[PDB]
């Protein structure tokens, strides 16, 4: 019925605001990016600092793991993305092409392509092994705030302050569908089955969309979100929830079916910009801004 | 951070 997330670890180490948290697919680590130009790797189960990854010249707005947990990609204001060897810590490739801050990024499930989103309003698709930009899409008329591949890598969803979500054909570059009132969309991703997409807007609202029927099935509210591109999550390991950061410093958990808030996690002392759900365990990591600078690990029975 |  209701989860019971409780605080386990507060991870400290970032010297400026934390931009995003992501559990590795093998469930062992957590990667965080931050305005302090650094990527930090932490233990998922113990909360222990493992290492720092540096090389970017300005801050970092996003970080994503490859499918085998061997690689990270990061999206920086220095106008580039970097591909990192998670074990050696070293930068394998530098992806150059964007003409402005790189904001969001992800591997495809196969993890031989990277998708990126920029303030130059393009979505770019990069070849992981060579590092070349295969496609540039003039995707939006406003900065791109999220990109994501679907279960099989054939589709890319993207969103923007322009108020639209757009679904793309990975292979052709063609735009397949557009979801439309139309307040700024600060985040989108596919559901795990890839049938719906989850979209956050700067009118304090998460919407769940039936992707193919192009219609809105459910809307979640109650949190504060009017400024920041906050990460939202499908929780699937126990009960089926929607999870999300909030600008009032809480982590919000909703019942996906009933739209009711089932829990609010108190503890952070600033906007929660990023939450992430563990691959197998009932565990949420959350990260906060300049007045907090910590990641928290919470665990539930369901 | 941009995002921050």
């Amino acid at each position: 019925v209701k989860p019971n997330y409780a605080l386990k670890f507060t991870l400290a180490g970032h010297t400026k605001a934390v931009s995003s948290v992501k559990f590795s697919p093998n469930g062992e680590w957590l990667a965080s990016s931050s305005a302090d130009k650094l990527i930090k790797i932490w233990g998922a189960y113990d909360g222990k600092f493992e290492k720092t990854i540096s090389g970017h010249k300005l801050g970092i707005s996003d970080v994503a793991w490859s499918s085998d947990s061997n690689l990270l990609v990061s999206a920086s204001d220095d106008k580039t993305l970097k591909i990192w060897d998670v074990s050696s810590g070293k930068c394998l490739k530098t992806l150059k092409g964007h003409s402005n801050y790189v904001f969001c990024c992800n591997f495809n499930p196969q993890s031989n392509l990277i998708v990126s989103g920029s303030f130059d309003e393009s979505v770019r698709i990069w070849d992981v092994k060579t590092g070349k930009c295969l496609k540039t899409l003039p995707a939006h008329s406003d900065p791109v705030s999220a990109v994501h591949f679907n279960r099989d890598g054939s589709l890319i969803v993207s969103s923007s302050y322009d108020g639209l979500c757009r679904i793309w054909d990975t292979a052709s570059g063609q735009c397949l569908k557009t979801l439309i009132d139309n307040p700024p969309v600060s985040f989108v991703k596919f559901s795990p089955n890839g049938k719906y997409i989850l979209a956050a807007t700067l009118d304090n609202t998460l919407k769940l969309w039936d992707y193919s029927k192009g219609k809105c099935l459910k809307t979640y509210t109650g949190h504060k979100n009017e400024k920041y591109c906050i990460f939202a999550n499908f929780s699937v390991t126990g009960g089926k929830w929607i999870v999300s950061g909030s600008e009032d410093n809480l982590v919000y958990i909703w019942n996906l079916q009933t739209k009711e808030i089932v829990q609010k996690l108190q503890g952070h002392t600033d906007v929660v910009i990023s939450t992430a759900c563990h691959p197998t365990e009932n565990i949420i990591a959350s990260a906060a801004l300049e007045n907090d600078k910590t990641i928290k690990l919470w665990k539930s029975d369901c | 951070x941009x995002r921050x």
